[PDB]
């Protein structure tokens, strides 16, 4: 047990789990229950050795929750908090303390999604507060404040490889396609009126014209830009798709989240080639190891960190 | 009182702290989430039922005085009744039930639930079913706002563009949000608006809708807030406007939001409506007393059947105006009916009929005197208690000036026939009390060219908008009873919280004397009243001018009131059921004066743009004591 000044205890409710490029793990966690409600950042460059709060490389407590978090880069990890800030954090040298950078109490309810943009010098983020927000993450700064939304934003994610276009998604009923290049920037896709709310997003790494939705209803759903309203989907899950993340294959696959507790992972037909019932409570996030893309690891609100071997 | 303010936070990691915080700020309250708005639940499917642990944070964390006072609870934003997907349905109704049990089991005095669609016919059943399980007295703030998200959402969505159009309707559309929820739950007292404010008010029209509505609380997010060149948050003129009338309305402001005013305090916010609120248009003498008495229902007084209190004689005495305008009346009519030669030789018979406690009897004298004319005075009253001050003041003051007559005058027999009888008779809807059948039992001791004061009255009546009054009336049921009767009587009501759908238009009119052969006091009219909004009537106020003499006048008729008699607040008619009105409609009403040899009544009928029940058939549920 060597807990290098961080929290002797971690909160119950793992909503991230993202590999760095090296291999290493951060973590993301908040207090959903109990007398004080609030989050921590944890580093784990033995994934195995998590969740344990004392075999770990660094870790600290954020003010309030943490809805949301990424990656900048290799040392900063961008955070949405409850508190309707977005904060940025960045490991010291040593890469044993997590020091905040900035706090900017700009959202007006909580911080639901955040995603880094291809460049990875901006950042959007989405809000209950129904606005999205684009991030100068050099000046500490929005440039840009949209309302295009009617309900909670539950979505954001940038384009791989476009600095100017990122997909949200919101209660609306609305999947916005962005370009802050066109001087009205979002565009509405999706045609049927009745469709059930859309919930996850993923743009497909390799065609970047490409990107899957999940919806409330657990059907994942393949969606071409140029095909437009043609589609193909698969019902999934028996509850809401949480997220939906591609793995770093060359001819990739899909895992899909789920209120449902159930992991999957898809081909790019959409079938079901592994399943996981290992949590007992909500699945939150999946990460696929750079080191070996068989591996998979998942957490929950169980708190279980769960290293899944694919198939493959 | 200073302006009652709390803070809106969505985000509460320590309750103990946030409070301290939040009270050193300077806010009242606080509303906040009683379990972790992010926290789904799931009530029926495994392993996510059997979720082990607390569901939220302990009760033992603030005091039950803490929780009673301090504390407006929020619905959790997840919790969706009405979702199109039965698993989220079936979750959101026992997740809102739970959250509500629990906003109960605190004691909480108000919590907050969202109207951010237009169906909600899920979310008030539940709510309706929560309301009728225990008799808790705990209110229910719905959270709706001016201008739906979807109608003040950026122009920047290039193949899907915001109407440019005008939509009179569509732009009311969260009213009809409101007057649906509130329709299914059938008008439940604890159920009242959380009205929240957008940075782009709407229409007159939109802001008017909500008038006669229960608005308990105003939420005015950081960001609709424009900057002082200083710094200072500040409003512009027209969310101005809106501030003061929600003043008038003693709605307690939420102010919600993260500071979009860094170098600034939060407080900063709380400070300015604080400011707002010092600065307002001054109250006049009739918006100063009448204040206790708002939307207060109260029974007509009849004083011909009842016998008025020492007090209420008091309360209708400290009136200088209505004396001084009686004097005037007097002095005006003794100059025409006595010529400057006849000054010595000529008095004048004059009789005040219902002289009450005396002061009619006094303005009287004040008046022969500055006219320099000589009048025999008759105090005619029927309130034996009342006949008591007047004898102690005839014994005392007046001597043999003033004959005090212990008398109905309609029983009356006079010594000597009158030159001017002088009466203090109307009501708020001038002959509520029956001061026709008064003073045409006491005509016939009227000299043939003899005067009346008052000579003429007349009745006015408006359509009115009040969700709030017809709540109030339908709250005055009573055992033993017709369970609809609180429906088929007038009410004085100092009417505050309402909306004037149409300007008053006359209704019936008496004159004095009635020379006017086989005299009848009974009346049909029908009134036609030009309705230019959309909006739902509850009943007619009811008003009055009368004619004391030439252009001496007194009038509660609002565009007319005279300055002063305060005390007179309007009549109100209600109907059993609320009528939708659309803006061009006409609303028609019917009244009726009917009478018997002991008992007079108003019935009434709406008859456009639909028909009501004829209200008070027979007088069953209202008479006026002959
Ligand atoms: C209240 C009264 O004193 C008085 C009048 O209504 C009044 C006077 C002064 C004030 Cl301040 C107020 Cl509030 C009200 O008229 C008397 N009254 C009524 C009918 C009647 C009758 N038929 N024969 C004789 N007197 C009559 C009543 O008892």
């Amino acid at each position: 047990n060597l807990p290098p000044n961080a929290p002797a205890c971690m909160e119950r409710q793992l909503e991230a789990a993202r590999y760095r490029s090296d291999g290493a793990l951060l973590l993301g966690a908040s207090s959903l229950s109990g007398r004080c409600w609030a989050g921590s950042l944890w580093l784990f460059k033995d994934p195995c050795a998590a969740p344990n709060e004392g075999f770990c490389s660094a870790g600290v407590q954020t003010e309030a929750g943490v809805a949301d978090l990424t990656w900048v880069g290799e040392r900063g990890i961008l955070v949405a908090s409850d508190s309707g800030a977005v904060e940025l954090w960045e490991l010291d040298e040593n890469e044993t303390l997590i020091v905040s950078k900035f706090c900017k109490y700009e959202h007006d309810d909580i911080v639901s999604t955040v995603s880094v943009l291809s460049s990875g010098t901006q950042a959007v983020s989405g809000s209950k507060d129904i606005c999205i927000k684009v991030w100068d993450l050099a000046q500490q700064v929005v440039l840009s404040s949209y309302r295009a939304h009617a309900a909670q934003v539950t979505c954001v994610a940038a384009s791989p490889h476009k600095d100017s276009v990122f997909l949200s998604c919101s209660e609306d009923n609305r999947i916005l396609l962005w370009d802050t290049r066109c001087p009205k920037p979002a565009s509405q896709i999706g045609c049927s009126a009745p469709g059930y709310l859309p919930t996850s997003l993923a743009w497909h790494p390799q065609q970047s014209e490409v990107f899957v939705f999940g919806d409330e209803n657990g059907t994942v759903s393949l969606v071409d830009t140029k095909s437009t309203s043609c589609v193909l989907s698969s019902a999934v899950h028996s509850q809401c798709v949480t997220g939906l993340v591609f793995s770093p294959h060359s001819v990739p696959f899909l895992a899909s989240l789920s209120e449902d507790c159930s992991l999957a992972v898809l081909d790019s037909s959409l079938s079901e080639l592994f399943r996981s019932q290992a949590h007992r409570d909500f699945v939150r996030d999946a990460t696929w190891s750079p080191l070996n893309h068989s591996l998979l690891t998942t957490v929950g609100w169980d708190h279980q960190v769960v290293h899944h071997v694919v198939p493959t | 009182s200073r302006v009652s303010s709390g803070r809106d936070l969505n985000c509460v990691p320590e309750i103990a702290d946030t409070l301290g915080a939040v009270a050193k700020q300077g806010f009242d309250f606080l509303c906040m989430p009683v379990f972790h708005p992010r926290f789904k639940r799931e009530f029926i499917q495994e392993p996510a039922k059997n979720r082990p642990g607390p569901q939220t944070r302990s009760d033992l964390l603030l005091s039950g005085r803490d929780w009673n006072t301090l504390i407006v609870g929020k619905l959790s934003p997840w919790i969706r009744p009405d979702s199109k997907v039965e698993k989220i349905r079936r979750n959101s109704e026992a997740a809102m039930l739970q959250e509500l049990n629990f906003g109960a089991y605190l004691g909480l005095p108000a919590f907050l639930l969202p109207l951010n669609q237009e169906d909600n016919t899920n979310l008030a059943r539940v709510l309706t079913n929560h309301i009728h399980t225990g008799h808790h007295s705990s209110m229910f703030w719905m959270r709706v706002p001016l201008v739906a998200p979807e109608d003040l959402r950026d122009d920047i969505i290039e193949n899907a563009p915001t109407t440019h159009t005008e939509e009179y309707s569509g732009e009311e559309k969260t009213w009809m949000w409101w007057h649906n929820f509130r329709t299914l739950c059938d008008y439940s007292k604890r159920i009242a608006v959380a009205l929240e404010i957008g940075a782009d008010l709407p229409s007159n029209h939109v802001i008017d809708r909500w008038l006669g509505e229960p608005i308990k609380a105003a939420i005015l997010p950081t960001s609709i807030f424009l900057t002082n060149k200083k710094g200072f948050p500040v409003l512009s003129k027209m969310h101005q406007r809106l501030i003061f009338r929600l003043l008038k309305l003693e709605v307690q402001f939420i102010i919600t939001g993260t500071n979009h005013h860094s170098e600034k305090e939060f407080c900063s916010y709380l400070q300015y409506l604080e400011y707002l609120s010092q600065n307002r248009p001054p109250p006049n003498a009739y918006e100063l007393f009448a204040k206790g008495y708002e939307d207060y229902l109260q029974s007509p007084l009849q004083p011909l059947m009842d016998n008025l209190e020492s007090q209420t004689y008091e309360v209708f005495e400290k009136d200088p105006i209505k004396y001084s305008q009686y004097q005037q009346a007097i002095y005006k009519c003794l100059l025409d009916r006595v010529p400057e030669e006849e000054k010595d030789t000529n008095v004048q018979v004059l009789m005040v009929l219902g002289a009450g406690r005396g002061p009619l009897v006094n303005a009287s004298l004040r008046a022969a005197k500055q006219a320099d004319r000589r009048i025999k005075l008759y105090a005619v009253e029927k309130n034996p208690n009342a006949v008591v001050t007047l004898e102690n003041w005839q014994f005392e003051e007046w001597g043999s000036q003033v004959t005090v007559v212990s008398s109905d005058m309609r029983e009356w027999v006079a010594p000597e026939k009158a030159d001017i009888i002088v009466s203090e008779l109307l009501g708020s809807f001038a002959d509520n009390e029956l001061s026709p059948e008064c003073l045409d039992g006491a005509q016939h001791f009227l000299k043939d060219d003899g005067v009346s004061i008052p000579g003429e009255y007349t009745s006015f009546l408006a359509p009115i908008s009040s969700s709030k009054l017809y709540n109030e009336v339908r709250a005055c049921r009573e055992k033993d009873r017709d369970p609809e009767a609180q429906f088929e009587m007038p009410y004085v009501v100092r009417l505050h919280n309402f909306h004037q759908l149409s300007a008053p238009q006359p209704c019936f009119t008496f004159s004095h004397p009635n020379r006017d052969p086989m005299i009848d006091n009974n009346r049909y009219c029908t009134l036609e009243f030009p309705v230019e909004v959309n909006t739902v009537l509850h009943g007619f106020a009811g008003y009055f001018e009368t004619v004391l003499y030439q252009d001496i006048t007194l009038s509660i008729r609002p565009e007319t009131h005279s300055p002063g008699m305060f005390s007179w607040f309007p009549i109100l008619f209600p109907i059993k059921q609320p009528i939708t009105v659309r803006e061009g409609q006409t609303i028609c009403v019917r009244f009726w004066r009917c009478s018997n040899s002991k008992k007079v009544w108003y019935e009434w009928a709406v008859t456009a743009p639909v028909c009501s029940a004829i209200h008070n058939p027979t007088g069953r549920s209202y008479t006026i004591g002959l």
